[PDB]
This record gives C-alpha cells, structure tokens and sequence, in this order.
C-alpha cells in the first residue's frame, strides 16, 4: 500500500557451475571456461611451414641415406619433424649409430640442411668405391647408403688412406662416416687386404682412432657384420682428416646447416593432414583463444599454457539463486 | 556468503533486473520498476575484469616441456628428466587449478560486498524518513514520486527536505 | 576478526553452548537457557568440512622422490638430481605451509562472518519491539514466552503482532 | 573497499591525524582536536608487522641455482639443467609477486575493517545519546566535555547516566 | 528485569593453536592435525611381502655369487631391497662393475629373478673350469664366485673358445661376465697360455671386444690383478655369442626376469622387523590416515605426501576465548 | 553548534603504489619495498677472504702450469674462483684435458691447495726431461708446463718406465698426468725411441692402459700433435704407479687438498674491485637488507632469495585519498 524501494541484483536462468574452497557446483550468472580441451587430431603446417614427416624412415636412415629413404634425399626446409615410435627403415645394415641422441638435440635447433658432396667417388683410384649389400636393398638389387661410401680392396691391395676436406663454406658442416665390424679374418682380408686395420679421424676438436671388432655376431637384415657410424660438426674454416687402411664406410656426402631456429622431432603415428595451425601437439593441433589447454605437454608454436586439469573454469558473475 | 546480502537478508535474485548485476525496485503511484545502479555495476565490471587478466598474465612464464630422448644405458638420467617435467606440470596445474578455487570464492564474496555497500548507501541516506523492513526494502512514511526515487538512485537524497 | 563479532561486540563465547557452534541464550518468566542455531551452524561444518577435504584433495598429485645412484666421475649430475629432488620438495613443503596459514586465517573470519549473520538476522525481525544494547543482547519492550523466543529462531517473527 | 568505510560512508582520510591509522575528531566548548585510537592502530600495527614477516619467512627455503659447465656431447643435459633452474626461478618468482598481490588485497580490506569496527564501536557506546549524521560522524544531545569524550574512546561510555 | 535475547558462540576447555599470516599461537575449539610425525622404527613387509634384506652383501656380491651371500642363491619374490651404506661382500676379488648404477636402477623395476644355468662347467673340455682365489675365502678354503667361472689354460694351452647361448626363455635374461686384469706377462701366460688375448661378445644390440690390461696396481684383499664384470639383458629369441682366447671369466648362471613392477633400493643399516605395513622408509614404517608426513622423502607403498614441515594443523573451530 | 565526535583514518602527502589482483596502481599511505634492484658492479672479497681471479687463465691452465699462469703457481686459500668465458691461456700445447668439467665440479668445493713436488726431474737419469715446444713460449724461448714433465729418449734409447708415488700425506692429493699424441711415426721415433708404446697408470681405484693415436691433424698453436691429460684423487697411504716405454707426460708437481668448504666459479669478464661483501655475483656484489633481488640468479654468501622480477612492494598503509 505505501511507497517503497528495495535493493536487489541479478538472476538468470544460468546453470553454469563454478568451484570454490568450501563449496562445489555452485550455480552462478556468468562464468569464464578458461582450459581448452579439443583438438583437430591433425599434423599440421606450422605457420605456413609444412613439417618434415619421415613416414617409415628414421633420422638415421634418412641422414645417411637409405635407399628406402631416397624420398628425403633432398628435402625442403621444415617447422619440425615427425618420426614414428620404431621406424622400419633405419639402418638397413645393422650395427648402431655413436652419440645418436645428442644428434637429434641438435635437430631440434636445425629448420634447414643443405645436401653437398665433399669426397666424390671418382677420387677413389685405389680402392673400390662401390661396395654393396642385399641387407640395404633397392629394387631387388644390393644396393648401399647413398651419403657414404663402402671402400674396399681393389687389385688385391688396400694401400693406406690419407683424405682431407676443408670446409670452405661460410655454414656449419654436418659429417659423417663409418667403420664395418666384420664377422671373422676370412671376410677381413677378402674385402681389405690387411688383416689388421685402423681408422683415425681428426679435426681442431676431434681425435679419434677407430679399429674394427671381429666377431660372430646374430644375423640381423641377414648379416652378422655390423656398421657403427660416427658424426661431427665441422666448424668454417677447419678441416677433417681421415686415415685409415681398412673398413673405412668414407663420406660421400654432408650437410650444411643453413636454417637454425626452432624445431622439434615429435613421435607421432599420425600422417600429414594438410592443414595450418599456430599451435601444434604429437596428437593434433590446436585452435583456440583460451590461456590453458590439457591437449599433450609437447607442443610447438604460439600455444596455450599446459595443464593436467579436467575443468578450469572461473566465476565472473553473482551466486545464481533458484 | 560472508557479508550477509545474496542469499541471506535479500531472500534471492530478480530476473527482471536483465540492465545490470544489482539495482532497485521502486513502486510509487505513478508505476513500479527495476534499474541497475550503473556505479557499482560498473565498478564490479572493471574489478572482475581486471582479476581475470590478472590471472591469465601471471601465468605467463611458466614451464615448458621438451621431447628429449635416451638410449638404453641412460635410463637413470631418462627417468630423472621425466620426473623433472613431470614435476614442474603438477606443480603448475596446482597452481592454476587452487588460483581459480581461491578467485571464485572472492569473486562471490565481492558481489556479495557489492550488494551489502548499496544496501547501506540507501539506508544512511533516508534514516527516520523510511522503515527498514529487513527484507531489503525501505517503506516511504511520506510519499515518492518518480523524480524523489531518482534522486535516491543518484544519491542526492535532500533528508531535511522531508523531515 | 574481520567482521568484529567474535571478540568484538559479543564480548567472549559460552562454555555452556555444546549444542554447536552458533546459537541463542533467551531468559524469560518460563526459564533461561541456551540453544543453538541449527541451520548456521550446519552450513559452517558443510563449509569447513569441505574445505579441509578439498586442501587433502589438491596435494594428491604432489612430487615423490626416488633413490638414484651415481659413481664418482658423476658428481655433476648427482648433485643436479639431488637440487631437483630439494627443490620441489622445497616447492610443495612452501605449498602446504602457506595453505593452512591462509585457509586457517578464512576460517575463523568465516566464523565470525557466521555469528554477525546471525545477530542480524534477530535484529533485522526485532526492529522496534526490542532495544540493541550493544553487547550482542535484544532487550524486549513486550514479554516473550517459549513460543515466542522459537519464532525468532525459526525466522518467523511477526512484528505486526506486538507493535 | 570490502567493508565500505575507507573512501565509502567515511568520505575521506584525515591530514590532520599523526598520530595513528584510525581514531576520532572531537569538538566541544572547551577546543576540537584529533586523536588517534591506540587500541586498534596498535593492533593493526602487529598484524601487518606479522603478515610482512611471515612473507619474508616462508620463502626463506627457496631454491639456489649453481653453475654446472657442459661439454659439447653433453647437450642434453646441459638443456636439462638449463630447463630445471628456469623451472624453479620462474616457480618461485610466481609465488613471491602472487603473494604479495594477494596479501596486499587482504591488508587494503584489513585496514577497511578496522575502520568499520570503530565506528560499530562507538555507535554502540552511543545508541539514542547521539545522531548518526552517516558521513561518519555523531551529533551529540546531550553536551559532552573531555572528560565524557575520553569516555568514547576508553570505551567506558556510561549510556544510563545521559538519558 | 525485562526478558531478552542473547547471540553467541561455542566455546569451550580447548588449548589446541593454529597460525594464520597476522597472528600466532591463535587457541582455537576445534582443530585438525594433518602432518604424522612418528614411525614404527623397523622394516617391514610391503603389504604382506618381505622385502629382499642383503645384509652384509652387496647387489654385485649377490648376483654374482660371493661364496659370503650364499644366503642368496635363489631369493624369493621381494617387495623392497634393502642394501646397507657399506657392505663388507662386495666383489671379493677386486675390480669394477661396468654400468653398476644402471644395473641397480633396472632392479628398482624388477621384483624377482629366476636364477639358470646357462653354460654348464662340465662343458669345458679343453680348459680347466676350476679356477679360484684366496680373496674370495669361503671357510677358510680359496674359493670364487659361484655364478661366473674363472677359466684356466689346460695342459699348457687356451684354445679360443667359441661358445653360443640362445635364451629359449620366454622372460629377459641378465647375464653377467667378466675378463681379468693380471700384474704382468709372467702371470699372463702362466694362467692362459697366451700373452696377447681379448674377449669379443655379441648379441643382436651388443658388439664388444675386451683386452686384458696387465699393469701393476696396489694390493685390494691382497691381489695386483684386478677383475672387471659387464652385463646385458638378452632378449627372448636372440643369443650372445662369446669368443676369447684368455683372460675369460665366463658366465655359469644367469637371471630371468619373471616379475617387473614397483620396487626400490633402500640403503639402510636396519634389520627386518618382522613386522606389516603398508607404508615403508629407510628409517621405519609408517601406518597413519594422515595426509602428510614428514619422516623421510624416500617412501614406498600407499604414502602420504611427504612435507619438511615440523607442523601442520588446520583451523576447524572458533577462536576459543578464555 | 552541538558537540560531534567523528571517526576517521589516516592519510598524507604519499605517492607510494602497489598493486592487488583487482587493482593496480592503488596509492597507499605506507609502503615496503622488498625487492632489491642495485649491485656495485665489482667483483669483492667474500667475507674478508679474497676471490681467485685467474684473470686469462683457465683453471686447465693453472693446475697443469702454463708458462703464462706463472702468477698462479702458489695461490692463497680464495672463496670462489673467476674464470673468463673463453680464456686466452688454456693448454698451450693443444689437445684436451680428460673429464675436465668433473674436475672444475670438485673445485666448487675446494677453497685451498698445496702444491708439492712428488716426481723431481732429478730423478729421470735414463730419460731426457726437459722437453719444450714453441707452443708455449716464455719470454720467446719455448718452454712447457711447469707441473707436468715431457720426457723423451735419451741416447737413442727410451727404456720402459716404472715409478710409484705413495701418498704419504694426510690430505687428499690430486694427480695429473699426460700422453702425447705425435703426427706420424717418424716424430714418434724421433722422440721416443719405440714406435709402439703405451702408458698404464694404477692406483687402489684406477686402472688406465692409453695407447697415443698417431694421425695428421689441423694445426693448432703451431702444432698438428695433440696432448691429452688426465687426473686422480689419490688418497691417503694409497700409492699411483706408472709405467711406459714412450709418449708419457709425467707428474712433478700434485695438488694436496688442505680445505674445502663452499666455492664456486663463476664466469665473468670483471676484474677484481677492491671491496668486501657479504653476498657476490658474477656482474656485481650485494649490499642489502632486502629478502629478494633481481640481480643475478647465480650468487655466493649471506644473499637475498632471487626473483625475476622487476618489482616487488607490499602494502603496509592505508589506501592514501587525494
Ligand atoms: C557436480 O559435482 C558432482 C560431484 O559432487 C558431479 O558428480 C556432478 O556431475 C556435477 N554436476 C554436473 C556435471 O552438473
Ligand atoms: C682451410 O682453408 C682455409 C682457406 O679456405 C685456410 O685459411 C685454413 O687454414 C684451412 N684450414 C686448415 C685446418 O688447414
Ligand atoms: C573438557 O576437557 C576434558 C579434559 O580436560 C575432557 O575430558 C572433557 O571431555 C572436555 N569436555 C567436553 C568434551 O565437553
Ligand atoms: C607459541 O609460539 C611461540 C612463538 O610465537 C613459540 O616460540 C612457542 O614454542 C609456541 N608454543 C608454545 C609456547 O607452546
Ligand atoms: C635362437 O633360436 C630361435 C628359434 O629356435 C632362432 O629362430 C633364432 O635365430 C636363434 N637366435 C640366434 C641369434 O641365432
Ligand atoms: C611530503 O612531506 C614530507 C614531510 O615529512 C616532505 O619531506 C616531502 O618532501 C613531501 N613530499 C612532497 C612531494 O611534497
Ligand atoms: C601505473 O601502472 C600503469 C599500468 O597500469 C603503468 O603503465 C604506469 O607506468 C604505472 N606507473 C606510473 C603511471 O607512474
Ligand atoms: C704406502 O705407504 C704406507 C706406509 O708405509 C704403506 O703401509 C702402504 O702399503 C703403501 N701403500 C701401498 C698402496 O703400497
């Protein structure tokens, strides 16, 4: 009947629900969701850059140059690289790769190599450059790495090596080469005459002095020899040289290091997806304004913050009453 | 909550008031109403927004895992850096997940704030000239047409004119 | 504390108030006694309980430490491990210290927050019919019977009836 | 701020007392003056003395980066040990610059209260011996000489003997 | 005179105090303790498990048979392991274990061995498979470790040896072998006829070649010569081929691994308590429904979360008055 | 004109900021500053106890003695150590220093040495020991290391080595040692008579056998030969033993190890400032009463907790009104 006035606020039919210390599913009138939870379940270009995918080849296998990874013999400047769990074309002939893992740290800096030649087959006078081996098949045919070469002996004879490269170019020089561990003397001096052999390898940094481990060993690829490759970086300026008189696997070819940045070799399963994203993960990419997400910890690019939440989500309005 | 306001001597909410977060009800001869109060609303609306940037921008540097790989002679270092990265994600998911906890429970406490101060700016402004039901409303003994409820909204109420 | 109820104007608490946590103490003709307040003081312990449960809950996924071994050409990583291992120790052990310091310090404002909601709520249905002495007491004008003390209790007061 | 007395229903701070954090202006016959309540400033005083201190404290066990050299085959680890101190400097930086956000807040609306909490604690002393004028202040009905006005602030303010 | 209402709160004879930021030693009516600071000083079984308690021995002393831990030739199932800070039985006859650190930590992973016999002593025709030494005394009497054999020329010759082993078993297979460092030529021919010897071993991932290096060296339980021990894991299906000519102490038994899950090496100078639980330190047991703990931060079993704190104790109640 | 009594609060002339969550730039009555901003730029006594500033050594080059380092041949006790990022006197001879970076670890926890001589060159009577090279020139004559000792053949002839040092001290004693690696053979018999050699070292723990790896290599200072050192701690009444027909870089001086305690080395381009200091960095020294900085992560003394921060201000006052 008389006047009056009340002091009141707002309510809505809101069903958003907000957490606090004391008190769960609290209905309020406007709440912020703050943690993206999708992704795309694609592997992406990176900011217009298309990654490297390596399909069923490995780092090794397409650094040295398998024949099954002769798709990646020159390959394209990449945003990262994506390499399966266990690829099946690593080192085709078996034995290991030295000091593998600190080579893929430096991948992760590199965005771009440059292919050149540095020790050219036709130098070899002396000795059969041209070894093979049905474990790296191409085509039915034996075949063998295509960036290093398998020297053996030529006219009964494996005189001693003594090669050189000095790097004359303005970048850094990515190396490689490799030692073969045979199975008995038999195969020893069948391929190199000298039944006791070395290899020794310098740079301003590198002394190295390799001798070949015969013994009998489980077939693996059908071979029980084994390869065991090395690597460095060669500085501009210095030089590398190589001696040896016997198992040498000798460079072919190198890298040049013409792009660094950032980078990443992520394991994935996934194929290309022929897409662009800001923001990539092992599993999909994402695409989203929000400052958290629970997609993976391994991400690459202009990314939301990671967390293991299920809910993050923040009160901005008023206690909704019913 | 902790000040008394939502949800305790205001009984609940009003859908009708769609103009701001909190406001009045007048009702006089001429006809009855609702208008947000723009100062506090606007008040609260800056106060909000701030803390939720305030929240996004405090967890900017923050860690950042790396694929990094071991062979099999490395396990103890492999298992190390995995309890490293590890660590610092469950340290910072702590930290995001009790920020957002700790927030919300203000956030409410300060609409609740924000209801209660607008309360206390009406009452201290018509004192004997209205009766405080209790309820949140104040019942007029002299009449208040539209322009004497205005003046109360602005908070240039003239109490000596009616009294 | 904050809200200036729990020593503040309700100079000290009752021993004699084993009911809960918040509550009445009526004396009339019939007889005095003490009672408390079912609905506050079961809000706190939903509240407080909830709490606890919830800083219990959060250092679930906390760092857990492993024995690693090193020999002695190793020392640089050893005591890399050894720093980490600390550091997040140091990390959750700041984590849980801080929580119970800024939690314990919510609580008790909480409950002074809890008993000054409920000095209004009995002064907000007095109003007129009693006199506010100030040391948390309502001096009534008119008698209160049992039946009478139950309604502002209850929250069904009506002031009409004895004004 | 969140109790509506700092820069709410008191308009303003006061040039004129030196004194202390909080406490009245008098005026009378005999001369006006200011002085500062010592009860609460001296309480306010320990407990943002403590706050500061238990700050400084509780980040005492913090963690301290050592230098570690690598050689150019230890890259992994060299990243590692990089990423680990990273961690724990940005962790650390996050909970020193958040604290102090956070406990600033609270010290704002500590001083906010304290405020309020004196003005409670006068209005009480005072009930129908004095007008609450609403801008902070009371108009007395009585006259009141230094003697009755050390009263107010003793918190020894005897309502029988005035009315 | 006139009646009245009265508003209040609980208190009551409680001293228990809590901390907030502004204040300390806060008597409240109600609190909660949630940091367990005691434990039962004794190791116990995990959850009805008995851990694996070497004693005096060592993890090497054990797996390679000191004749001193004959107590653990075949140890059952463990929980935990528990190794002493310095224990007396380690390699008896001095000498490394190569890659020790990453041997203990597989253990962390494997809660039982089945210990076979790999390569019988009844084997060895040509060699004598005998051989022993007074460092490791077992009563009184020179002896050696019994899960490895240390080889000897017979009748004034070592024939190279050509030995294959293919794990058939369905589990991994630890196996352990080692080649001997003696002081000089004299010794050298004196126990293997021939003075220049190596030993190569191969598996499918292994491609090593060890050579004796005969130096002078202090005396370690009276003995110049010096005896270091490697080890592999040999998957299901694939074999490890050795090959030697001198200096071989070649493998006798070898491990299955037939139980992976969570385990530990505890160094702790305690002995078995005979006794349950479902929490363990290095220190004691813990049984508690608390959240926190504080004894020790190496734990294994259902744990609470370890603090540094000395106290940790929520507010429940009120501010109790006096 | 009635009597009134008015409650209020503090305000005055400050412009002092700080900042909560929902708020920035809220002008207070009182404030602290707990961050500190400033450093003297100088690099100070820690203590009253006076860094060591190798000024363009390295630590290789001081313990091993290059001609160049004469200034630390006998260095007082330090509190930390200063080391340049790329020093101009490491080894002056080329090559490398063996687990150098464990070594450099040991001394973050060496605050003294006492270098004694434990080999004189007197003692070489069969064996020339005055070996120099251009290498490292002093005062334009060649010359070598101070501590170590480059023998080579003497008539023609370079009889087989053996020398035992026995650690008759109380102290721990560091060791050092070296190996030559020539360009071809023709330097190796030039200087050592024997064109196969070898160095075996021995002491209670170690057990070395080095072969020198002849190879042509890049020239550095001069020199395409290499020198690789290596080191030991030799305990108390444990004894190293030497032996080797060539290419040996013998010890003359060792290190005894009279204190440890805190060190550290930092890298920094400053030189010594003249000052004392509680707490000291790599770009400055701390004076301050402030719990944190922002000066430098890596600090040594009584220092205040690192942030990244550029400020930190807590609240003491009041909200200040204009
Ligand atoms: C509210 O929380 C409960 C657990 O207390 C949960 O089971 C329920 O799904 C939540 N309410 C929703 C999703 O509406
Ligand atoms: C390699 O060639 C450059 C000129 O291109 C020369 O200056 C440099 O000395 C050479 N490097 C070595 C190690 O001989
Ligand atoms: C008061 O404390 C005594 C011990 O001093 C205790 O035995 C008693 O039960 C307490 N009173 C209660 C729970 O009402
Ligand atoms: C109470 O706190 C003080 C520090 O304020 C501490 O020294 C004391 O040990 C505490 N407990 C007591 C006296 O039981
Ligand atoms: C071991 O035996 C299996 C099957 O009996 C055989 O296939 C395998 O090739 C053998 N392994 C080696 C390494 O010879
Ligand atoms: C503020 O007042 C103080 C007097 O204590 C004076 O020193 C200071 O200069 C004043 N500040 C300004 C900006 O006038
Ligand atoms: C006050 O803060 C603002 C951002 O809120 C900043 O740009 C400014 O530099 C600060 N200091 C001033 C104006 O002195
Ligand atoms: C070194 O000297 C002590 C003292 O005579 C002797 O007892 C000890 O056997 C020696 N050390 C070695 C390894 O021979």
């Amino acid at each position: 009947d008389p006047d009056q006035i009340c002091i009141g606020y707002h309510a809505n039919n809101s069903t958003e629900q907000v957490d606090t210390i004391m008190e769960k599913n609290v209905t309020v009138t406007h709440a912020q969701d703050i943690l993206e939870k999708t992704h795309n379940g694609k592997l992406c270009d990176l900011d217009g850059v298309k990654p490297l995918i390596l399909r069923d080849c490995s780092v090794a296998g397409w650094l040295l140059g398998n024949p099954m990874c002769d798709e990646f013999l020159n390959v394209p400047e990449w945003s990262y690289i994506v390499e399966k769990i266990n690829p099946a074309n690593d080192l085709c002939y078996p034995g290991n790769f030295n000091d593998y893992e600190e080579l893929k740290h430096l991948l992760s800096r590199i965005n771009h190599f440059e292919k050149i030649q540095i020790i050219p087959k036709s130098s070899w006078s002396d000795h059969e450059a041209s070894g093979v081996s049905s474990a790296c098949p191409y085509q039915g045919r034996s075949s063998f790495f295509r960036n290093v070469v398998w020297l053996t002996k030529k006219d009964n004879a494996y005189p001693t090596i003594k090669r050189s490269y000095n790097n004359t170019n303005q970048e850094d020089l990515l190396v490689l080469w490799g030692i073969h561990h045979p199975n008995d003397a038999a195969e020893q001096t069948r391929l190199y005459q000298n039944p006791t052999t070395y290899i020794s390898v310098g740079t301003s940094t590198l002394n190295q002095r390799l001798v070949p481990k015969i013994a009998t060993r489980s077939k693996v690829n059908g071979q029980s020899g084994r390869m065991e490759f090395f690597w460095t970086i060669l500085k501009p300026n210095d030089a590398i040289n190589f001696e040896s008189n016997g198992n040498f696997i000798a460079p072919e070819n190198a890298y040049k290091i013409v792009k660094k940045g950032d980078s990443t070799i992520m394991k994935s399963e996934l194929e290309y997806g022929n897409c662009n994203t800001k923001c990539q993960t092992p599993i999909g990419a994402i695409n989203s304004s929000m400052p958290f997400h629970n997609i993976h910890p391994l991400t690459i690019g202009e990314c939301p913050k990671y967390v293991k939440s299920s809910r993050l989500v923040l009160a901005t309005g008023l206690r909704n009453s019913p | 909550g902790l000040f008394g306001a939502i949800a305790g001597f205001i009984e609940g909410g009003w859908q009708g008031m769609v103009d701001g977060w909190y406001g009045y009800h007048h009702s006089n001869e001429q006809g009855s109403g609702y208008a947000a109060d723009k100062e506090s609303t606007q008040k609260a609306i800056d106060g909000v927004t701030n803390k939720v940037n305030s929240i996004i921008d405090k967890m900017n540097t923050q860690f950042e895992a790396v694929g990094r790989e071991f062979n099999n002679l490395e396990r103890r270092i492999e298992n190390l850096n995995k309890k490293m990265e590890d660590g610092f994600l469950d340290v910072w998911t702590y930290n995001a997940e009790l920020l957002v906890l700790m927030e919300n429970e203000r956030t409410l406490d300060f609409h609740d704030s924000n209801v209660k101060n607008l309360y206390d700016k009406v009452r201290l402004q018509l004192r004997d000239n209205a009766k405080e039901l209790g309820n949140g409303c104040f019942e007029f003994y002299h009449r208040c047409d539209n322009e004497c409820m205005e003046s109360v909204r602005n908070g240039t109420y003239d109490y000596p004119q009616y009294s």
